[PDB]
DNA sequence: TAAAATATAAT
DNA sequence: ATTATATTTTAAAAAATATAAATTAAAA
DNA sequence: TTTTAATTTATATTTTT
């Protein structure tokens, strides 16, 4: 009843890159007004807010509401088939045992067809309301990947303070102390080099550091990365694809 | 509980999380003590000797809940060691019963032995192990030293552990059996190890998401697990798992199972102690969980030193590094949880 | 006295690393027509005929028909030592039992002067029949190299249906199914975007995947692979090395 | 109360990744004229002399002729947070036992501050005289990594002869053995692609390939290699550090 | 305390 | 005539260590 | 895109006494 084509395959190849080992499996929420994915992990602490509006798919159509649980780690190495320009053809029909995955070639030569099991699967879904956000910067997400991977060296926790000299991603542990400072380029907000803090509170958080690596291998779906925080709410890093939806991750902050 | 984790993993698989070691940092999970000591005891063998000092005293599961107490520590999970005390009559025959299968070990030791073949040696070495008070005092004085909180039951400690996540607590059991998840605790641990991580993962087993798949309560939940095979009393003969979730999923209590169940196809046990022993899985005899109060202290460095290695004649840098690290992971931030902030306004199934 | 001169000694790199992973020992063998590999694997499933003309190389002078008994990995790591640029030489003498490599730079500055120790081994040379194929396929390695590796990821078995309109890569596995359909293009049969389809009748057969990710390795070579199978016959993968020699790949359908 | 900024820290950068797989721990001698590291192998068989000029450092102050031991693995995993071109000043007290980073961004706002565990350990100076050395040859460093990369696979020893015609290194093992013959190059550049030797009298030496091979991690700091030799001394591995210091190998021959 | 193997048994 | 089931019987760890292997980020 | 070159990582030894 399912039938969703969308001309890039670098889209949900980002997408399952970014998901195939944060979390390992996922029941997809799709409905006639998009793709959604409310995620939740394993470990308890981080959560998926994934969205890709009905817009975005280029050949879209939904007769009914269905929720099919995968293995993403199946999902990913299926989609690892497709090429970086193939068309992704989501097919789904009536008794969803199976999901079909059709990676079209751009030259019209190669047609891929996938036919994915599936199986049964119970995902809990959590509450998210629409509430303000004390700091929100927007980052390079190259550049947010490059801190991340940077302060992973050195601990296993990321003190993030935010304040109207900038934010600042401290991080301590047996190698020492790194305190990553980043000023807001109100001068250069071009599209890339964009970091701009909406600033309503001085927080300081300390989150882990091994889920900001698993968050931040989706770099290379879109440059800008939003980390939305309040002073004791779990952070939002949101990757605003400027074709369809987002894929916000939630972490939870630790606590003294 | 006989076959009631083959049960949950034939019948409903999705109440089974197949979780890693290192990704809970910061849960509170209860331990049965005993349990752990005889792994340590069993598995920390070379061969036909005990892994004990130069003067015979045994400490190969000081060592081994040591190391496994450590590394829980470096993977955040909090222990509380409850410790077994004074079991109940109902078991008292069937321990008994375990010790004279020991006492027939003892007799199968006079061809161990007697014969020179050192596998049979070492397979008997391993089945002729028992807890003592000895054993347990030292581990309750280790844990001492660690500042890990230990906890003598008054009863069996199957039930404590379910008595102290029952009172929200501890969030789980470390209890390999499936006795906890009869005695009444929502979330067990199992295969609680150290070392072997993707080996032996962690199987942690939801109770509710038990009652919720199987569509029953606790009371049809230990009435189950008499049918199908009870530590504390005997169990229907006719009857095994797939029978007793046949006719528990049919017919509720265990009243109306004894009285419509023939004695010609299936005959009841001659001595029936059904309702002492639902009474024993129901409302033991625990501790009071309020009462106590659970708090992780630094460990004290010297006096581990002076008894860990001192009577026990081992290392110090080993000893020293595996101090170091207990105080390196207690010494830090405790990881929140996402369940405290959202809540979970709904569930999913894949239709 | 054997001496075999090639420019292009990334070519024969590209050969060492093909035929590194499948056969770890082989008997070379050395005529005056050239080189010659006729050597079946190590887990006795495919058979690798390489064959170099003496064409292709630069300067090609034999004497005897030389067997040679070389250890690939040790060949290999020797045949890493040369750059994409480098001229290989190949020398043996008829009284010492050693194979020397010599690489010349592109700009003659690093002349490397290797040494190999050949060892004794048995002769696997039991011949092939040839077939008038019916199915033969001329399509591009990368495509044929991509189909391979992505359908690795679900399975062991790769069913081959070929026909007039297409050919289909099927693999079912414990994680999907996958289904890779290539049909005829019309591009006035260009290097790396030709799929040319000569035919019999439509046939299916079923392939390991280890051995053809073996022979994926050596795509290198050439950037049209030829796939050539008939009615229960080994599949043929046939890299045309240069227009030098062939490097052929004898696969036993499972 | 020590300053140390450079507008290129990728030196510093490439140091780390020189010689962070030598030694485990070392003690930066730091004086008024620079950082002169002077310590040893861990297996105590290579010696490393790392010299630092203060010309160089864009703004050098330094006050007191300190001695700080760094742990290189962690002093590495820090300098993994910079970039290839972070604007890097050092920064010390004489109190504290940290040893600031403050990486700068060519965009100025990422600004990174890391502290460094120190430690007061003190090596024995084994300060080696400067002799007039016979051999020496300068050549790519590519050129000798690739050497020294593709005779790893050979043997553990090398054989380093240089005469009137060029340089010979002579690896052996079970896999065979092999010669690599460099000419001297007639000027074609000053530092691309230019093998020059200077000679006194011929002498061939052996040496490890494993140390070498630790050796040439320094390549992508200079890109000319100046070993230089004699009769029963250790060779040194040379390389001038953009025409700001020097980072010197010393290899005892067996 | 746990799981498997295999003869045995009845739905 | 497979499905169950209760018989027999095995089994329980965790350090470092060296070494072979599969990613992953780095470097073309 | 493609290889190297590290970089962990999952095996598999051994004493831990």
């Amino acid at each position: 009843m399912f039938e969703a084509r969308l001309v890039q395959g670098s889209i949900l190849k980002k997408v399952l890159e970014a998901l195939k080992d944060l979390i390992n499996e996922a029941c997809w929420d799709i409905s006639s007004s998009g793709v959604n994915l409310q995620s939740m992990d394993s470990s308890h602490v981080s959560l998926v807010q994934l969205t890709l509006r009905s817009e975005g798919f280029d050949t879209y159509r939904c007769d009914r509401n269905l929720a099919m649980g995968v293995n993403l780690t199946s999902m990913s190495k299926i989609l690892k088939c497709a090429g970086n320009e193939d068309i992704i053809t989501l097919r789904a029909e009536d008794n969803a045992d199976t999901l079909a995955l059709v990676f079209e070639a751009p030259n019209q030569e190669k047609v891929s067809d996938y036919e994915m099991k599936l199986m049964d699967l119970d995902v809990e879904q959590l509450g998210i309301p629409e509430q303000e956000y004390s700091c929100v910067v927007k980052m390079p997400s190259g550049e947010f990947a490059r801190i991340c991977r940077d302060l992973s060296h050195i601990g296993d926790a990321v003190v993030i303070s935010c304040a109207k000299d900038g934010v600042k991603f401290s991080a301590s542990g047996e190698l020492g102390n790194g305190n990553i400072k980043l000023s807001q380029t109100s001068n250069v907000d071009k599209e890339e080099e964009a970091v701009t803090i909406e600033m309503n509170e001085p927080v300081q958080l300390t989150f882990a550091l091994r889920y900001l690596n698993f968050f931040t291998k989706a770099t290379p779906l879109s440059s800008t990365v939003t980390l939305s925080m309040s002073a004791d709410v779990p952070l939002v890093v949101e990757y605003k694809i400027a074709d369809m939806g987002h894929l916000k991750y939630y972490l939870a902050p630790k606590i003294e | 509980i006989q076959g009631l984790a083959k049960l949950i993993a034939d019948v409903a698989p999705s109440a089974i999380r197949e979780n890693d070691i290192k990704s809970y940092f910061g849960r509170k999970v209860a331990i049965d003590a005993s349990m752990s000591i005889y792994q340590f005891l069993i598995a920390v063998r070379q061969g036909g000797d005990v892994l004990q000092n130069e003067e015979g005293e045994t400490t190969s599961h000081l060592m081994g809940m040591f190391y496994r107490t450590i590394r829980m520590m470096e993977n955040g999970i909090k222990p509380v060691y409850v410790f077994d005390g004074k079991p109940p009559q109902l078991k008292s025959g069937e321990l008994a019963k375990r010790s004279e299968r020991r006492a027939e070990a003892e007799k199968q030791l006079q061809q161990a032995q007697a014969a020179g073949a050192e596998q049979e040696v070492e397979k008997f070495t391993k089945r002729l192990v028992k807890v003592t008070k000895q054993h347990n005092d030292e581990c309750k004085h280790l844990l001492s030293l660690m500042g890990i909180p230990y906890l003598d039951a008054p009863s069996e400690a199957e039930a404590s552990c379910a008595a102290l996540v029952k009172a929200g607590k501890v969030y789980a059991a470390a209890t390999e059996d499936m006795d906890c998840l009869t005695f009444g605790s929502p979330v067990l641990m199992r295969h609680l190890t150290a070392s072997e991580a993707k080996k032996l993962p962690i199987q942690e087993f939801h109770l509710s998401r038990i009652l919720q798949e199987l569509g029953l309560n606790q009371e049809q939940f230990v009435d189950l697990c008499i049918l199908l095979g009870s530590d504390y009393c005997e169990s229907i003969r006719g009857i095994g798992p797939k029978r007793a979730v046949d006719l528990i999923q049919k017919h509720k209590s265990i009243e109306e199972i004894v009285r419509r169940l023939d004695p010609n196809k299936y005959p009841v046990p001659e001595n029936w102690l059904h309702k002492e022993a639902h009474q024993l899985f129901l409302e033991p005899e625990v501790l009071d969980p309020e009462s106590v109060e659970l708090k992780w202290s630094e460990p004290n460095e010297e006096e581990l030193i002076k008894f860990m290695c001192g009577e026990k004649q081992f290392s110090e840098e080993r000893i020293r590094s595996g101090v170091k690290r207990l105080s390196k992971s207690r010494q830090g931030s405790t990881q929140g949880r996402l369940d405290d902030f959202f809540k979970v306004t709904g569930s999913l199934s894949s239709a």
